[PDB]
RNA sequence: AAACUGCGAAUGGCUCAUUAAAUCAGUUAUGGUUCCUUUGGUCGCUCGUACUUGGAUAACUGUGGUAAUUCU
RNA sequence: UGGUGACUCUAGAUAACCUCGGGCCGAUCGCACGCCGGCGGCGACGACCCAUUCGAACGUCUGCCCUAUCAACUUUCGAUGGUAGUCGCCGUGCCUACCAUGGUGACCACGGGUGACGGGGAAUCAGGGUUCGAUUCCGGAGAGGGAGCCUGAGAAACGGCUACCACAUCCAAGGAAGGCAGCAGGCGCGCAAAUU
RNA sequence: CGCUACUACCGAUUGGAUGGUUUAGUGAGGCCCUCGGAUCGGCCCCGCCGGGGUGCCCUGGCGGAGCGCUGA
């Protein structure tokens, strides 16, 4: 399941292949225009919020 | 949709027509605008040519004229009384055109009471708190007063109007189309007209 | 047809603009305008046809795209640009200036004017009503509405409109003994002085007219034409001065100019 | 004659009925005034209409109609409907492969007014038309002449 | 160029299935209605930031999804 | 004030109203440039309303082929008329409520059939007639069959959309896309009709 | 009466096939009404505040929260 994720401060954007269903558990059952914490994504993606 | 052609009716001597087309534009017809009582709700309706339709769904104001004194009012509409084509109109407070309705008549006592300096349904009390006491008497000067005496000489109010007035609520035919202006006007009935439809009210009861 | 049809199938145009059969399979249709499409003559008709100072569309448009053809002393750019009764066309780049008159035939004729007679027109007055302030206003057979008119000005009278202020200078009143044209019927084009009027309540007025010549016709009140007080015409009459031939004195008339050419 | 026969209030709608009236002018009823009018083509207005008391919004003397088109005449044939007639009109259709003609007729019914009181099966009714009155009635009765015995 | 906006796309072309006072034709009516456009009138008639107001969105630039569309 | 054969017309006066799904009362563009410190000439767009043009839509009057082995029909689910309203751009059983019992017919109603779209017209014809008119002009209807709509001044539009019925295209089987009674052209049907 | 052929009828078969009307029930889809409220704002409130007057509020620009108030 590809991520599509976009920065608006600096206007770049980039596709993420994430295939491990644990990283992908904490957007399930979310509806559009739910803030979530970005942190199953990747040690990296600490305090980030999408 | 909905239709008004005179195709689909049968013809003056009972044969069937058969139709030679099918149904077009500039026959349709619209669902009815069952008007209630209540607070304002119009909706707008694009008609042929451009233009625009007011649909009135809810109403609770109109702009109401005694005739014989010439004043007109905008009043709050009270509830429905009487309606000459169905029942049912009155059981669910439907307002349309001609039907009899219930009108406050705060404002028609409040311009009677500073145009003749007569007080008009009132009680026997004689509460009269001030500013009232002040519109019904005052001090004014000999002309003002001579003028308000010759007023005074032809204010003569009916005894049906007079009982209304008492019991805070006339009685007023509705002469516009709520469905098609989105307005709700019309006249506060007397005379003949007013006692022929209170022996309907009262019969209907 | 849902919505207006905007084709005109050239052996369905008016009989009076004398288009043939085999250029092609369509007419100029008109463009909406002051006069209707029955009984005007298009630009491009005038311009090409009748005038001859073009041979196709397309130069009747390179023509009026260059602002030469005034009607009625305003530049018009439509080719389909609807022009009638008594509307005056001017080209000054050339420098003539023409007045659309019937002929005895109910035709538009080429009636050239001088450019005195090119600065006002006679329109018939079609309805007067009051309106926005007890304001008087008049309609003419131009389509042109007029507020502030003479209070003696009423219907089925004429009125000389000045073109460059759009004004009225003077009038006529509809009354036997005034000089008038048909503008429409079969005495289409054919000028008399009125003789008597028939008034016939719910329906047509019917209006006699009788020729210089004695003869006399009947038409419908809305086919006449009130061109001058008396016996005078306000306007110049093209050629044929109103009067019509039979085809006996028209045979004859071509014969002996027959005759007498050579 | 009573005329408030129906649910709702019957009135013509011109008239102001209401219009207040002192004690010193009030000898009996002030005579409602009646509006009528004439319609033009030299048809002369029913004394009854002007007099009357009737309320018909199709009268084309006392209601809101407008006479125009075409004035025929007919004979009345059934008068079974309240305030409208059947007349029958007849003509002769020419053939012309045989040079000869054939009778033929067509039923029109036709609003009357109260006006025209002692209107008999056969008398000729002068009837004008007007706007549509109803699904099948398009002319109203201007004028009735009795028949040529009547009493 | 593109894209937004405006206009047209209700004309034209084809065919004759339906349709028997219906269509259609001549004659009348709308004083019983709607009407883009063209043309003329009207547009300080109203007694109540302006030396110029606000938020977007397309084109464009970049990440894409689907086997597939004038999809998005 | 003005008008019409005829307004309950036009204009006038008065008391109010004036819809948040709002009515007008210019926050627009171009070209020339100017004069006396501010005023301005040509145009182009836009706009409520009135008139005009192009219409359209309902009506009035008269006119249509065969058939009685179709003689009574319509009316309980509007048939005919009245009153009040709803809806509609408006007049109207157009629809509703309550009333009345009406309305058409041997002068052929009602029903059935048509190898029936209607006219202008065509063939033949001494005179009278008979037959044809799908076909280039006018009017109508339809876009495989019904139905329902959006937008728009104007469609119940199909070289617009939404369904169902009948056909039918691609598919990775999850889905997507259809409408030549337009011009060519193919199949089929046929005695019968042209170039992608 | 006998020989051959054709047409037509009655047709037992409780004929079918196609089509067209309806009774009753079900009923896609649009449209209207009454609700519904995923989201997106604006005002307000603060941490945040640029400057005017002067710490002094009248307006920029943020973040947080308020089933605050309202609009779509
Ligand atoms: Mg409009
Ligand atoms: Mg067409
Ligand atoms: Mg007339
Ligand atoms: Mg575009
Ligand atoms: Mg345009
Ligand atoms: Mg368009
Ligand atoms: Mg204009
Ligand atoms: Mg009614
Ligand atoms: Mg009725
Ligand atoms: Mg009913
Ligand atoms: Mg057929
Ligand atoms: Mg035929
Ligand atoms: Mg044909
Ligand atoms: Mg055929
Ligand atoms: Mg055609
Ligand atoms: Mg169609
Ligand atoms: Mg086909
Ligand atoms: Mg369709
Ligand atoms: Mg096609
Ligand atoms: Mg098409
Ligand atoms: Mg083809
Ligand atoms: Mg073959
Ligand atoms: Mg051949
Ligand atoms: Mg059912
Ligand atoms: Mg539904």
């Amino acid at each position: 399941m590809k991520l599509n994720i976009s920065f608006p401060a600096t206007g770049c954007q980039k596709l993420i292949e994430v295939d491990d269903e644990r990283k992908l558990r904490t957007f399930y059952e979310k509806r559009m225009a739910t803030e979530v914490a970005a942190d199953a994504l990747g040690e990296e993606w600490k305090g980030y919020v999408v | 949709g909905i239709s008004r052609d005179n195709w689909h009716k049968r013809r003056k001597t009972g044969g069937k027509r058969k139709p030679y087309h099918k149904k077009r534009k500039y026959e349709l017809g619209r669902p009815a605008a069952n008007t209630k009582i209540g607070p304002r709700r119009i909706h707008t309706v694009r008609v042929r040519g451009g233009n625009k339709k007011y649909r009135a769904l809810r109403l609770d104001v109109g702009n109401f004229s005694w005739g014989s004194e010439c004043c007109t009012r905008k009043t709050r509409i009270i509830d429905v009384v009487y309606n000459a084509s169905n029942n049912e109109l009155v059981r669910t407070k439907t307002l349309v055109k001609n039907c009899i309705v219930l009108i406050d008549s705060t404002p028609y006592r409040q311009w009677y009471e500073s145009h003749y300096a007569l007080p008009l349904g009132r009680k026997k009390g004689a509460k009269l708190t001030p500013e009232e006491e002040e519109i019904l008497n005052k001090k004014r000067s000999k002309k003002i007063q001579k003028k308000y005496d010759e007023r005074k000489k032809n204010a003569k109010i009916s005894s049906l109007l007079e009982e209304q007035f008492q019991q805070g609520k006339l009685l007023a035919c509705i002469a516009s189309r709520p469905g098609q202006c989105g307005r709700a006007d019309g006249y506060v009935l007397e005379g003949k007209e007013l006692e022929f439809y209170l022996r309907k009210i009262k019969a209907r009861k | 047809a849902r919505g207006p049809k905007k084709h005109l199938k050239r052996v369905a145009a008016p009989k009076h603009w004398m288009l043939d059969k085999l250029t092609g399979v369509f007419a100029p249709r008109p463009s909406t305008g002051p006069h209707k499409l029955r009984e005007c003559l298009p630009l491009i008709i005038f311009l090409r046809n009748r005038l001859k100072y073009a041979l196709t569309g397309d130069e009747v448009k390179k023509i009026c795209m260059q602002r030469f053809i005034k009607i009625d002393g305003k530049v018009r750019t439509d080719i389909t640009y609807p022009a009638g009764f008594m509307d005056v066309i001017s080209i000054d780049k050339t420098g003539e200036n023409f007045r659309l008159i019937y002929d005895t035939k109910g035709r538009f004729a080429v009636h050239r004017i001088t450019p005195e007679e090119a600065k006002y027109k006679l329109c018939k007055v079609r309805k007067i009503f009051v309106g926005t302030k007890g304001i008087p206003h008049l309609v003419t057979h131009d389509a042109r509405t007029i507020r502030y008119p003479d209070p003696l000005i009423k219907v089925n009278d004429t009125i000389q409109i000045d073109l460059e202020t759009g004004k009225i200078t003077d009038f006529i009143k509809f009354d036997t003994g005034n000089l008038c044209m048909v503008t429409g019927g079969a005495n289409l084009g054919r000028i008399g002085v009125i003789t008597n009027r028939e008034r016939h309540p719910g329906s047509f007025d019917v209006v006699h007219v009788k020729d210089a010549n004695g003869n006399s016709f009947a038409t419908r009140l809305s086919n006449i034409f009130v061109i001058g007080k008396g016996n005078k015409p306000w306007i110049s009459l093209p050629r044929g001065k109103g009067i019509r031939l039979t085809i006996a004195e028209e045979r004859d008339k071509r014969l002996a100019a027959k005759q007498s050419s050579g | 004659a009573d005329i408030q026969t129906e649910r709702a209030y019957q009135k013509q709608p011109t008239i102001f009925q209401n219009k207040k009236r002192v004690l010193l002018g009030e000898t009996g009823k002030e005579k409602l005034p009646r509006y009528y009018k004439n319609i033009g083509l030299g048809f002369k207005t029913p004394k009854e209409a002007i007099e009357g008391t009737y309320i018909d919004k199709k009268c084309p003397f006392t209601g809101n109609v407008s006479i125009r088109g075409r004035i025929l005449s007919g004979v009345v044939t059934k008068m079974k409907m309240q305030r409208t007639i059947v007349i029958r009109r007849d003509y002769l259709h020419y053939i012309r492969k045989y040079n000869r003609f054939e009778k033929r007729h067509k039923n029109m019914s036709v609003h009357l007014s109260p006006c025209f009181r002692d209107v008999q099966i056969g008398d000729i009714v002068t009837v004008g038309e007007c706007r549509p009155l109803s699904k099948t009635v398009r002319f109203n009765v201007l004028k009735v002449t009795k028949a040529a015995g009547t009493k």
